[PDB]
């Protein structure tokens, strides 16, 4: 047990196994500004739990998806970046791809859900 | 490879937010609205951009210290009848040759309980605080500008240890290098759940109170070329000061209105003796080599360092303001920045009383400090500087001050608000079925 | 075995929290603070353990009430101008109500800041104090000044409901025989409390809810006399207030818009108010009372009712607002009686103007003069004793603290925090 | 129909026929008071769903784990919990061994989490 | 791409493949008002997602049950549903059967939440 953000230093490969320890610490003059905190903490996890289930992994914390990686976004193999770079580094690299990888989960899964709902139609 | 949603990443970004107050009689900076506190996690192989200089926990800790100060001087005494003509006589009783001209006996006409009825009172006010108009006729300092609400007797300005904690979705990321120079990668960093206690220490030209550096005086300015920055010096070792208000000072309570009562010196109980405050000489000698020799390393070896006293001002700038006791002292450092540098004795810094106080520079907000009973000794720490460069082989640096914030931000300076970041997206050869 | 989560489950726990109010001209506890109501289910088999001493229903309450009292009081006039001398003589210079009055002449500013203005008006003499026609002032003048009781709200109390926020729930003992601890074998879980009347009183828990089947007496410690026993009866004792004097508001424009309104003359029937209780409903009142007090102290004791031993006014009297003025009576008639194993009670009453209401310092309000005759009719639904430190023993009227008034309206209700996450072995296993 | 807490005296048996009941009832100065109230429920409501969420088991109601139950937990048997039992004394019993088994519960889910992200690879 | 509420004159067959566009869209003196707003669209949102949770749909946009359609509630055949009506003009149509519905779907999750508790027992 490493803590809240122990494995930040860590490889994303060894980071991954601790993904609770940071998901459980997202939720939980001195007035409104502690309140306000709490109502802004709630609805920045709101919102991440709604992309979530958007893009099919609603109560997951590894979600496999059908999306294929597109090349253009990360040329390094599976060995360098799972054994080689830690989430902070990584998340450098696809910063700017990660707004078009979102639009991909996001209808990738609502073909999926008509794909069930035709299926379940026979 | 397909992308794979993870939740939960160790991921941050650095972000703004309101972290809330928490504390381990009543006290300006209340403890009471402050949630009590509980816690530190080490981050191996994590290099942090700090930049204290641009830190937001400083300007809302400024905020919050104002917020909290008036917000505390909103239930008691407004001192709007005391803006009367007060005849003023010289105390000449038992007056030492310094503190002479210092005290006047100011009397008065005040409103009583009954608002038909009138009072003839009489109180000790400072020089400070009385302004003549043409027994002479005198007037409070600031009746022109606005009327001054009376410190409230009950609440204590001592600084009460707090602290600044994230809300749920931040975290604060301590720097835990001890060679930091509060700005550049922090190859040693820890994420802690908040602040350590600051005290919220209000002074001027020299750190009361503070935080000690770990290995040796901490040299900090956001960019050292320029003059017209300040520069924060923080000290490995502390340099107690020993202040004191000799005068045996008598509190009189003045009825002035239905519930209402205005608190005001009596006599003094024996000679009058001027405020002062004492640096051991060694020590401060010894402090000022050992400041002197981290200075040289961004002017140069054979540079000559010359200290100076304040170049002018304010008085809340050219002295070394600051409170203790409750009584707000106004000490003459002119003694203590007073020396050139080349490559059981005491020094006595004469302070001056003042009531009337508007601390955090504003204009229209007074605040009347009644006065403390008794005699009035106080011990504190000088745990750094804030020193000023002026404008050839000689550099003169002279101690500033005005801007609270430079007070606060030599605690704040290892600490850093992250956003933490958690959903990340990675490849992977997962393939949902 | 293997363990199974269920979200949902009926688990609580006992929990402190903000109850909302809920009600269904301004008042003081106006609606305009709380929220329209709309309720009852009976849980069976259950059993839980209430507390009617340690409920923070009745600490919270208690700060609402308060809260409420003095937002109701800052928009309207506050009387720094009446801490003038005052030249008070004598209204009668001789029983009466007109032995209790000053009338007191005084200079006041009018709107127009340079002018005074000349006036008077009748002040009870438990208002003005002496200064050494005589000089004299308004008794909270050192201490504070007295803003004025706003003269369009209502001191009338109205029925709130303390509603339970969300994943909280009310606990409501259904209980008949429940004093105020232990046990209750019947219990129900209300949307929230029924309308609670925040009727301020001392010595006599005047208006509210009555016992079901017989007088109820409730102490925290009834072996400790150091504690107050609420007692509740089950018939209430009706009692009539008067204050029979027609008197006459003045009004005085003491500044720009504000008003201070006067009592100008006094005229019709000058007897002292009083408040009448029926002479045979009280004694066999007191027997019920008697009766399920010798459960706690013997059968061959000695029960003796005494009066108020001493203190300040608000405590050695029954206090109480009617009508809109302040009523401060005797009962030392009430309690004067020993018990060995058309008729009516007369109560004198006095009446003041400025209120020191919840035992406080600095605060104090200025009740203006209610035009005409006063008339009242309460039921007196409980008693506040206290029992002194032999087989006599001795019951005084108590009070002072507020909250024991309340304490009889919220002590079959309590505060519960839903816990639905349980876990349970089950001859699941995940697939 | 009993109505929200109807069966907190029935057994556990009968009393987990109405979980629907209790579930939707935990959702739905003076202003701040009653808004703070709202804030509480609501980020208290959450922390529920998470711990249920990080279990595999958001979104029932009734959820099965991986999770053996040690008898030193409870040594009763299986008829003696869910038609003796009401759910409140059954939360005084296992009070002490609540946290030890929300651990084992959020160690059996990252370990599945892993497992068929390992054998969806496959 | 049409934007928030774009596909509200589209048919129900149109407006049902851009449901992401209007989820995304529920959650995203003078401070309490901006306050105790963001608190109710939080609170109003967590109703809608236990109701889903309580169906059988949570984590879902689309979700296809097994309660049948009586055609008491409309009679008309798909044909004139998914290619004439649109959402508006449904709503209004079956607004008084709503809570009929909403208690049927409750109902059948419950009896199927422990039809499929009870097939893993054996
Ligand atoms: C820096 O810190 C020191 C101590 O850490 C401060 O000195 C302390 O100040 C408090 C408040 O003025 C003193 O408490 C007072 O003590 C007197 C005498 O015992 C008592 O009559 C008062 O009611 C109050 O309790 C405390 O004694 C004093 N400690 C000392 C002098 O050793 C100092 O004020 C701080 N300087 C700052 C904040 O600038
Ligand atoms: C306090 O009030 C007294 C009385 O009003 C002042 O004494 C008078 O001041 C006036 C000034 O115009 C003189 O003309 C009188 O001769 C004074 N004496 C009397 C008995 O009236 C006194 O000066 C006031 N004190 C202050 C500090 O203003
Ligand atoms: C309020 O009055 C003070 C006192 O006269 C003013 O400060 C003085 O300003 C003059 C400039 O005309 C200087 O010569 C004096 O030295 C100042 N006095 C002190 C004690 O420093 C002040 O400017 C006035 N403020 C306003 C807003 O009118
Ligand atoms: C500061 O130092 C001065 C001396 O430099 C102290 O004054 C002396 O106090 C002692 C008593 O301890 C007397 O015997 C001396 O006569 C004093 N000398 C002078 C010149 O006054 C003073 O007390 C110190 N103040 C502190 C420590 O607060
Ligand atoms: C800064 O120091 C200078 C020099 O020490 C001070 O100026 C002189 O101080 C002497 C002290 O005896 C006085 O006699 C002179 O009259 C002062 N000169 C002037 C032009 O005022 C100066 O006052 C100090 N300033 C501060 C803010 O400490
Ligand atoms: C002034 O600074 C010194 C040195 O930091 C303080 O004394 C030390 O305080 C630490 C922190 O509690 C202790 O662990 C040490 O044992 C102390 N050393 C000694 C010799 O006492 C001192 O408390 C500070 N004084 C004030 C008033 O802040
Ligand atoms: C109202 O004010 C008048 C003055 O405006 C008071 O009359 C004065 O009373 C004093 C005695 O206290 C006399 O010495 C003055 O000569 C009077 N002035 C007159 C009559 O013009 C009057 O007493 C006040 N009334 C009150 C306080 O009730
Ligand atoms: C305000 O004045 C009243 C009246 O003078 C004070 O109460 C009196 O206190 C004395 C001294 O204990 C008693 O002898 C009197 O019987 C009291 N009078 C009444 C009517 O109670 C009161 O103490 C004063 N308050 C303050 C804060 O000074
Ligand atoms: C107890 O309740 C009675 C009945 O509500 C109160 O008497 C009423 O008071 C209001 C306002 O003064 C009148 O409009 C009603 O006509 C009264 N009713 C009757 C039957 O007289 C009484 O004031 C309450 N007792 C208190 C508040 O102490
Ligand atoms: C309250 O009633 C009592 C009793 O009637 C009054 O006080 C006593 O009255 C009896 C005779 O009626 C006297 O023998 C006592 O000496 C009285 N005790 C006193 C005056 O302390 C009392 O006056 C009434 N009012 C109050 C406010 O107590
Ligand atoms: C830091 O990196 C080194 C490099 O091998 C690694 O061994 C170590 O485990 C890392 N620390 C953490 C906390 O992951
Ligand atoms: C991959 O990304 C590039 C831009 O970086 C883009 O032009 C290309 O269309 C993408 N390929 C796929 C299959 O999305
Ligand atoms: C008081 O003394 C000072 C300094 O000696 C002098 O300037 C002032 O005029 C004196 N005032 C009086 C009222 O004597
Ligand atoms: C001030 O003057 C008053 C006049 O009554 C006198 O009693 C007091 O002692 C004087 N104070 C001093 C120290 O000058
Ligand atoms: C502080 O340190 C950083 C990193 O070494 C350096 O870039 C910066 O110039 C330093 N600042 C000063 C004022 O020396
Ligand atoms: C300050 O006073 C302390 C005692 O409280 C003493 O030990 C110390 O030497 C003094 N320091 C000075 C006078 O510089
Ligand atoms: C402070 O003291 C120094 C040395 O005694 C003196 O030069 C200076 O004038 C003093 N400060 C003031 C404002 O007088
Ligand atoms: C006023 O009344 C009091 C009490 O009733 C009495 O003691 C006083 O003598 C009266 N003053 C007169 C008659 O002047
Ligand atoms: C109240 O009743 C309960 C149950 O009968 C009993 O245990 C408790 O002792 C009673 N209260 C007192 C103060 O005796
Ligand atoms: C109280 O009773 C008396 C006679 O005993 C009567 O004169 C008076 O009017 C009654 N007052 C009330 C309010 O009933
Ligand atoms: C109180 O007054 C009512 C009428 O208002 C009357 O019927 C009743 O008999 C009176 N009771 C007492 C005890 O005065
Ligand atoms: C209680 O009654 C006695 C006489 O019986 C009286 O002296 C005392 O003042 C009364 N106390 C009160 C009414 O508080
Ligand atoms: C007193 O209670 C009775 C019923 O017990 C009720 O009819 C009557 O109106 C009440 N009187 C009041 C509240 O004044
Ligand atoms: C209470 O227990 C009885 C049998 O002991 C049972 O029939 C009844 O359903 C239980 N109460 C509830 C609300 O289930
Ligand atoms: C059950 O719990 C006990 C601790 O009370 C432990 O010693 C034992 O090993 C556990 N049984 C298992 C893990 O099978
Ligand atoms: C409006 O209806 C027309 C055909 O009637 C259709 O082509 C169009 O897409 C509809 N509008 C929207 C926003 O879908
Ligand atoms: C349709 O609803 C009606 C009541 O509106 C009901 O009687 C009927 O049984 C329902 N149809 C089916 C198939 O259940």
């Amino acid at each position: 047990f490493l803590g809240f953000l122990g494995a930040a230093g860590s490889t994303m490969g060894a980071a991954s196994m601790t993904l609770t320890v940071q998901a459980r610490n997202l939720l939980s003059v001195w007035g409104i500004k502690q309140l306000q905190a709490r109502v802004l903490a709630v609805e920045r996890y709101l919102r991440d739990q709604q992309l979530l289930g958007i893009w099919g992994c609603s109560g997951k914390l590894i979600c496999c998806t059908n999306v294929p990686w597109n090349s253009s976004w990360s040329n390094r193999n599976l060995s360098e970046i799972w054994d080689n770079m830690t989430w902070l580094q990584w998340d450098k690299e696809i910063s700017n791809y990660t707004q078009i990888i979102y639009g991909l989960l996001e209808e990738s899964q609502n073909q999926q859900e008509k794909n069930e709902q035709d299926l379940l139609a026979l | 490879l397909w992308v794979t949603v993870y939740y939960g990443v160790p991921v941050w970004k650095d972000a703004e937010t309101t972290l809330f107050c928490a504390s381990d009689k009543h006290n300006v900076w209340a403890t009471h609205a402050c949630v009590p506190t509980d816690q530190e996690i080490h981050l191996e192989n994590v290099t942090e951009e700090f930049n204290m200089w641009k830190n937001n926990m400083v300007e809302q800790m400024h905020t919050d210290i104002i917020s909290l100060w008036d917000q505390s001087l909103k239930p008691c005494v407004k001192l709007t009848p005391l803006c009367v003509t007060l005849q003023c006589t010289n105390v000449t009783n038992n007056i030492t040759d310094d503190m002479r001209g210092e005290l006047k006996n100011c009397s008065f006409n005040m409103t009583t309980e009954l608002r038909d009825k009138k009072q003839k009172v009489y109180s000790l006010f400072y020089r400070l605080d009385v302004v003549q108009i043409n027994n002479k006729e005198y007037r409070l300092i600031n009746c022109n500008t606005s009327a001054c609400t009376q410190a409230c007797p009950k609440v204590s300005f001592e600084p009460i240890p707090i602290h600044y904690c994230a809300p749920a979705g931040f975290a604060i990321l301590k720097c835990k290098d001890k060679k930091f120079n509060g700005t550049g990668p922090c190859p040693s960093v820890s994420t802690v759940q908040c602040t350590h206690g600051i005290k919220p220490v209000v002074s001027t030209q020299l750190l009361l109170n503070g935080s000690l550096a770990e290995e040796e005086v901490m040299i900090r300015s956001e960019n050292i070329t320029n003059n017209a920055k300040n520069i924060l010096v923080q000290f490995n070792t502390p340099v107690q000061i020993n202040c004191t208000r000799p005068n045996n000072n008598t509190r009189k309570s003045i009825r002035i209105g239905p519930g209402q009562a205005f608190y005001a010196t009596g006599d003094i109980i024996g000679d009058i003796r001027q405020a002062h405050c004492n640096v051991s000489k060694a020590t401060w000698n010894e402090t000022l080599g050992k400041v002197v020799k981290q200075l040289r390393k961004h002017f140069g070896n054979n540079t000559i360092i010359r200290f100076a006293n304040s170049s002018g001002g304010d008085l809340e700038v050219t002295t070394h303001s600051f409170n203790c006791g409750g009584e707000f002292f106004y000490c003459n450092t002119s003694g203590l920045f007073n020396s050139t540098w080349i490559s059981n004795d005491s020094i006595t810094l004469p302070c001056r009383i003042k009531q009337i106080i508007n601390m955090w520079q504003r204009i229209g907000q007074c605040m009347y400090a009644p006065p403390i009973q008794g005699v009035i000794r106080c011990v504190s720490n000088i745990t750094g500087l804030i020193l000023t460069r002026d404008g050839s082989t000689t550099e003169t640096f002279r101690p500033g001050g005005g801007d609270m914030r430079d007070n606060w931000r030599s605690e704040l300076y290892k600490y850093k608000v992250v956003k933490i970041e958690p959903l990340g997206v990675a490849p992977t050869r997962c393939k949902r079925r």
